[PDB]
């Protein structure tokens, strides 16, 4: 009678200063 | 002081600095890091994003369950994997 789910999952690490 | 500049932000945090960036129709939450390379790690692993709008952990949102009878309140979840569950009203 009701729902569940999982949303996008992601992690972005970004070195501004490489 | 250490910075990390976000380009999509415009805007200059210090290290421990949180904030929110929009991208890709999602909200990103954003962690200056610094690691003595401006390092910025983002992520939606504790958001959920359904029917087109995103939500924060707790944040509820409605939508017609399979039966089309009567309606469901859901509510984010997360848990490091962007978990909601749903209930009928």
């Amino acid at each position: 009678t009701g729902m569940s789910g999982f949303s996008e999952t992601v992690t972005i690490v970004e070195d501004t200063r490489p | 002081e250490e910075t990390c500049f976000d380009k999509y932000t415009g805007n200059t945090y210090r290290v421990g600095d949180t904030y929110e960036r929009p991208k890709d129709s999602m909200i990103w939450d954003c962690t200056c890091i610094g690691a003595g390379r401006g390092r910025i790690s983002c992520t939606i692993a504790n958001r959920c994003h359904e029917g087109g709008q995103s939500y924060k952990i707790g944040d509820t949102w409605r939508r017609p369950h399979e039966t089309g009878g009567y309606m469901l309140e859901c509510v984010c979840l997360g848990n490091g994997k962007g978990e909601w569950t749903c209930k009928p009203i």
